[PDB]
């Protein structure tokens, strides 16, 4: 019944994960400065009427185990029946928290609804939480664990993507990512991490390299346990893996939180909240395991029948670039014109913190259809063990 | 760009001997000891940048001090003035300085510390850069980093370095969360020196030979800290090790249980320095450990902090209320009269210190229970070791406990502490001030009666004074010097002396009734006990207490001093207004009188006592006062008792009773247990902070909110309006 | 809001002891998958593909609990790649909140056929094996004033005036409520035994079961991660309470164990389309909370908000089933609300069968479906108490 619309969507900036700025804060600041940023633009909000606080987090342990969302809510100042709760669906947890705060507000048993997700990966590295599909022999051998690189590579394989074909997305998001950034595109989303006293910690995207050239993505060197013989058992009319994807073609390592603001019309309308962006539709659906990055394709096509919608319906296509050829895939697979797919740049140039990047991401679209003044937009993401989610918002 | 720096003086004298070992002394020609200023800062830059220009031709490096102490504190003058917007300056200054030790570390050779004397604060986090410290064991050698004690942290490494040698917990507790000075032979013990030699002049030599045998026998560990090696464990393991976070989340409750929930952010930010440094590689832990300090430094606790125990202390030292011109005069004999707690506690402080005590008595049988104060306390400093057994003896054997007057001749020194009438006094007065010698000082412990009235129970009333002590004497630090109208600038001067002799602080106060420790205290223990007969609950007055940052829960205190001799003393204000609006707690006073409960010297008070030792609050007490009808917050209870002695501290400063703001805060704090934080009952007006504005002028603004709500008693006085 | 959510399936394992336990050499992705392979059995013709996600509560997901474990089931138990699974964390509740998720999931349309529940193996991950910046960071532990649980509820007892004797009691009737519902084969069709790879049984019954209990015997216990400055730092906020009375023990506070629970959840044309019957319709649900220093007192607040929400009152409600994480809790709220004593966890509770954190939710969920139906009983109400002061209730109808 009720309609789930976007009031805010924020971000810390993107810090890399070499002697990176954002490597002394705690993930648990990252998040609070985003909820005291939300304060700053509605400090006449009335808290109260927040029921619940949905964050994404790959690895929730270290600084980001123990529930990192309610020590969010208690930490921050804000009221103790604002919930909280961390969630983890990989690479899509971020989104994942949005769609879920979407379709808590439709059911109608909340109001103002807080999602986002955080991912220090410098403080807390991928794989820190361990994990049964990874560590525990039985069930690794019998789901054919392969790590997410190695499917990137069989995909640019199978579809005929060369380095050449990778390396030149690899620019693209570089240059995009830049022409953004000095078009002045992110001064409004991007929140700059202070400390304590104010001080300046990090106002920009680090991991961006905006001097890239094509000879110099020719220079790097292959990320290439025997996990190869591995995938092509599965896949065996395929002889052997081109190994294309580098550090320079593959999404950064990077630190990062970002927050995002849900309610229903009413809710909104109550608080003073003009409303951005509606939410149209959300889709799970996933694919082989094994090559691991395939989800985008069915999960796009899942969320624009469940919509009504077709691709040619659809203003900006925004998909995590965690490899090259996943984006590559993508575009072959329904058809994307190439001016509409991750028109901002992406993973590649800016980064991509495991729990925050789809709340990133969507909220990167929230903003560029306001800019352009367009009125859909479709966000997806490949996602770790075979899975994909898709979401469909439309400017309001 | 990001260097080694940022007109003043050279610091650091370089010499290059034959072998390529350099050894910069440190010799400020400024002052008489070596401080972290902009003058050292720039003078350790350029020798920094020259240690690694000429790095060829050095072996090692030697850090030495031309004097008496090696190197001692902070720019204190400095730090005090830094606003919240000079936080980036401070930031910058603590990570040069840090830039430069962190240099002088990795310079791929041994560097060693000769500390010759005091290695305190900054001085002592030099030598934590160095590999090897080298202590002579001298007397009056101290090392330590008390930047606590200022509101303060160690900000140029002692944090992150201290937990890197001991782990977070050991470093925690016996090096920062109270800043402990260690003379030199517990110094060694505990890990903080290395080695230790038996004169200064052996330092240097002993230095050049240690980088001498470390070069040849471990080639690959010269100039190489414990955890700048691959394979580095931390000490008691890193926040992540599953043995420390077990237990790592009782350590932020554990110091909120020490601190008894008062506001003292410097421990607070001390901790979280170490536990998020102790997460991260050692650069990265340096640089939290400077936003932390910044975060203190612009505070306003820091500030108070410093003004206390840095500036108005050491005006009070350098004989600021000492009258000037004078000349000093020894002691020899000192004569107490009386043998309760306060004569027995006389009588101990004064011969630890070195002094031939004679201690009367009305009876043998009661001084002998009297210098048995003085035989209980040197069997605990024994079964703990902190003292031999020849100086427990030859400190015992000073105290001569009597009930004879005739055995007081050659008394040069009387402190006087019978009971609190002042015919008394009169009496005990003039049948020793002529067998006692004839110039000697006339003292007297009394804690009301004004000591003009004392004075003329005896002929030479310039000679006679107040020399008011506090219980426990042994542990209590000041010595309330009161001037009575007769008094002469020598006995002031003289009482003094005997205060730093014994090493207690004095502060000077003119006569008036109730002195200022007395009066102030006073007002604290009313408003507690008003707001137990307005109906609050006595466990929110203890925990309003105990938050405010008071030794002593106001209650719990209420039971020290009895009930009783707070009556006597409410009876005499009113006798001398009449020949007058009564305070509230005056009904709770005799109501509890009437009830027969009046402290420990009753066994029976706010408290229970089962045979000597207290044991929880009086469950009549509730019925009593009708306690839970009056639910105030807190934090008006807290700024209750607070703004009373602050508000009476200023009414001592307008009456001419204290002359000098440092008197006020040393005074309070040390005196009376005013909270540390506060920086002293006269600070604690200049540097309020509420929610309501901060300075001055905030604290009328929440001086009137208060005086709206509880009685007309909150109005500030006219010296505080504008 | 369109779309009703129902319960059609609500099993569990039997909870398995700490010391010694039962359950201790199966690895907490095994439990859930024993599940997922009984639901096949009820319904080898469930047309797995419209199961879009699954959706598994874990308070310590690390180690063998880490990874989302949600989808390793998923991939480990055989179901198709298009079945999501993701894992949460709202504490204690998190069993409740997988449920409630899926329902609020199915009620937005976005989902149909949706698998809940929860696991925790608490013997091969104990709680707190996840870290956490409330605990181990003393910047925010300072600020949050971080109080362990077991001190919240005594300051419960101190304060409300529950006796040692009284949670005594509690600890007796949950003992016996539960050995007699187990005797009477209430928990016969939902418990589902724990197997190996061969076929041989490993678990049949709560272990930590002692229904041999005397009120005697609890009062020779002696009270109960505990250790530090805690004790003074709660009475720094409760200034008011002199002393606090230490009343729990491990007799009347719950167990730890190793369980798992799954529930499947769908919209009414779902299930309709797989031939399922629905058991119990999703009424309502709401989170709140309270002070975290006394971080029990959840259950009041979250209970009154899902009465209003569904527009009900206290006497609509036929069952309630609060979690017994502490006995002082299920006294206050049933002081509180005037709960019914004779209405009150009436099959028992944790202190008997034990407190699996991430699976409580989703076991206590299924218990009250059973007892409905058995009762022929109308409305259940479903609370739990949540670490760091949360709280979360849930009105289920019968159908
Ligand atoms: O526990 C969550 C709350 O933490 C802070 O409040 C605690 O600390 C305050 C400072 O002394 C107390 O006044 C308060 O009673 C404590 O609960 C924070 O200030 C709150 O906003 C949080 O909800
Ligand atoms: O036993 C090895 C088999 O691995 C794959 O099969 C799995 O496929 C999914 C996980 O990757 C799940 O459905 C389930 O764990 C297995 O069916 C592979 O597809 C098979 O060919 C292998 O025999």
């Amino acid at each position: 019944s009720e309609e789930a619309f976007i009031y805010e969507a924020i971000r810390t900036p993107r810090g890399k994960q070499k002697n990176g700025s954002l490597h002394e804060v705690k993930p648990l600041s990252l998040v609070v400065g985003l909820i005291d940023e939300l304060r700053k633009r509605h400090p006449d909000l009335d808290e109260n009427l927040i029921s619940d606080v949905i964050l994404g987090c790959v690895s929730p342990v270290g600084d980001q185990g123990g529930d990192i969302a309610r020590a969010a809510v208690l930490a921050s100042g804000m009221p103790v029946t604002s919930g909280g709760v961390q969630l983890n669906r990989f690479c899509a947890s971020g989104l994942e928290a949005v769609n879920t705060a979407a379709q808590k507000v439709r059911s109608g048993w909340d109001d103002l609804v807080l999602a986002g997700g955080v991912e220090s990966m410098s403080r807390v590295p991928m794989g820190s939480d361990g994990g049964a599909m990874g560590l525990d022999p039985a069930t690794n051998y019998d789901v054919m664990f392969v790590p997410q690189s190695i499917g990137a590579d069989l995909i640019a394989t199978i579809e005929g993507f060369s380095r050449e074909d990778v390396d030149a997305y690899a620019l693209r998001s570089q240059q995009k990512a830049a022409e953004a950034w000095s078009g002045g595109y992110f001064a409004k989303s991007v929140v700059p991490v202070r400390d304590q006293n104010g001080l300046l910690i990090l106002d920009h995207d680090e991991h961006m390299r905006p001097d890239t050239t094509k000879e110099g993505l020719a220079k790097l060197k292959p990320a290439f346990g025997g996990f190869d013989d591995v995938a092509l058992q599965k896949y065996h009319w395929v002889e052997k893996i081109n190994h294309v994807h580098t550090g320079g073609n593959s999404s950064g390592i990077v630190d990062g939180a970002a927050l995002v603001m849900i309610g229903s019309a009413a809710a909104g309308k109550l608080q003073g909240l003009t409303p951005r962006a509606r939410i149209v539709a959300t889709a799970t659906s996933g694919a082989d395991p094994v090559i691991m990055l395939t989800g985008p394709t069915p999960a796009t096509r899942k969320v624009l029948d469940r919509a009504g919608l077709t691709v040619d319906d659809i203003d900006l296509f925004e998909l995590n670039e965690a490899f090259a050829s996943v984006v590559l895939k993508f575009q072959k697979d329904l058809n994307i014109p190439d001016e509409k797919l991750n028109v901002n740049g992406g993973a590649i140039a800016m980064g991509h913190p495991l729990g925050a990047t789809g709340a990133m991401i969507l909220g990167t679209m929230v903003d560029e259809l306001e800019r352009r003044n367009a009125r859909r937009a479709l966000i997806t993401l490949c996602i770790g063990g075979g899975m994909g989610v898709a979401t469909i918002i439309e400017r309001v | 760009g990001s260097s080694h720096h940022h007109m003043p003086d050279n610091t650091i004298q370089w010499d290059k001997d034959a072998d390529g070992i350099v050894t910069l002394t440190m010799d400020d020609p400024s002052g008489s000891t070596n401080v972290m200023n902009e003058a050292y800062i720039e003078s350790m830059g350029k020798a920094v940048d020259r240690l690694v220009a000429e790095k060829d031709s050095i072996t090692g490096v030697v850090v030495a001090s031309a004097k008496k102490t090696f190197f001692a504190g902070g720019d204190v003058k400095t730090m005090i003035q830094a606003r919240p917007e000079d936080a980036g300056d401070v930031f910058n200054t603590v990570e040069t300085i840090k830039r430069q030790l962190r240099t002088l570390e990795t310079l791929g050779k041994p560097v060693v510390a000769a500390i010759n004397g005091a290695a305190l604060g900054g001085g002592l986090e030099i030598a934590l850069a160095c590999h090897h410290r080298i202590a002579a064991d001298v007397k009056g050698s101290q090392l330590g980093l008390p930047e606590v004690t200022l509101g303060l942290l160690p900000g140029g490494g002692g944090v992150t370095r201290t937990v890197r040698m001991f782990g977070i917990q050991n470093a925690f507790v016996s090096v920062l969360a109270q800043g402990t000075r260690f003379k030199p032979a517990k110094a060694k013990e505990i890990g903080l020196v290395d080695e230790l030699v038996a004169t200064v002049e052996e330092l240097v030599p002993a230095a050049k030979a240690w980088i001498k045998e470390e070069l040849k026998a471990n080639p690959d560990g010269a100039g190489v800290q414990p955890w700048d090696k691959k394979g580095y464990k931390m000490p008691g393991g890193t926040p992540s090790s599953p043995g420390l976070a077990a237990i790592l989340p009782s350590f932020p409750s554990n110091l909120r249980k020490q601190l008894k929930g008062a506001p003292m952010p410097a421990p607070r930010a001390i901790l979280a320095a170490a536990v998020e440094g102790a997460q991260v590689d050692f650069d990265t832990a340096s640089r939290i450990e400077s936003r932390y300090f910044a975060s203190l430094v612009t505070g306003q606790v820091a500030k108070n902090m410093m003004q206390a125990f840095f500036f108005d202390l050491q005006a009070i030292n350098a004989g600021g209320s000492r009258p000037e011109g004078i000349g000093k005069t020894p002691i020899k004999r000192i004569g107490v009269l009386g043998a309760g707690m306060m004569g027995a506690g006389i009588a101990y402080v004064s011969a630890k210190a070195g002094y031939e005590v004679v201690l009367k008595d009305v009876s043998l049988e009661a001084a002998a229970k009297g210098k048995g104060y003085s035989e209980k306390l040197e069997a605990k400093a024994l079964e703990r070791g902190r003292t031999t057994q020849e100086r427990s003896d030859a400190l015992l054997a000073r105290i001569t406990p009597t009930a004879d007057a005739a055995d007081f001749k050659g008394v040069d020194f009387v402190i006087e502490a019978v009971f609190e009438n002042q015919e008394l006094k009169h009496k005990v007065f003039g049948e020793i001030e002529d067998i006692v010698e004839p110039n000697a000082i006339l003292g007297s412990n009394t804690s009301t009666l004004p000591i003009t009235g004392l004075a003329t129970g005896v002929k030479r009333q310039e000679d006679f004074i107040g020399i008011h002590f506090f219980s426990p004497v042994d542990k209590m630090p000041l010595v309330e010097i009161i001037k009575g109208e007769k008094t002469s600038d020598e006995a002031l001067a003289r009482v003094f002396d005997y205060t730093l002799a014994i090493g207690k602080t004095p502060i000077v106060v003119n006569d008036s009734r109730g002195f200022f420790t007395s009066r102030v205290i006073g007002t604290f223990v009313n408003e507690a006990l008003a707001m137990l007969g307005e109906g609050v609950e006595p466990a929110s007055i203890e925990q309003a207490g105990s938050q405010a940052g008071y030794p002593a829960p106001p209650l719990q205190l209420s039971d020290e001093l009895n009930l009783e001799l707070m009556h006597k003393i409410a009876v005499a204000t009113r006798k001398g207004v009449e020949d007058y609006q009564p305070h509230p707690a005056e009904a709770v006073v005799e109501k509890m009188i009437e009830l027969g409960r009046s402290g420990r010297l009753k066994g029976a008070g706010f408290y229970e006592y089962a045979d000597g030792k207290r044991s929880g609050l009086w469950p009549g007490l509730r019925e009593t006062f009708k306690s839970g009808s009056s639910q105030p917050p807190l934090q008006d209870m807290i700024d209750r008792m607070l703004f009373a002695e602050a508000l009476e501290t200023q009414k001592c400063l307008d009456e001419g009773v204290l002359t000098s703001t440092a008197d006020a805060n040393i005074g309070s704090i040390m005196g009376i247990g005013f909270p540390p934080w506060t920086g002293g009952s006269a600070q604690f007006i200049v540097g309020y902070s509420g929610p309501a504005g901060t300075g001055k002028a905030a604290f009328v603004a929440r001086a009137r909110e208060l005086a709206a709500a509880y009685g007309d008693r909150f109005l500030p006085p006219e010296s505080l309006l504008s």
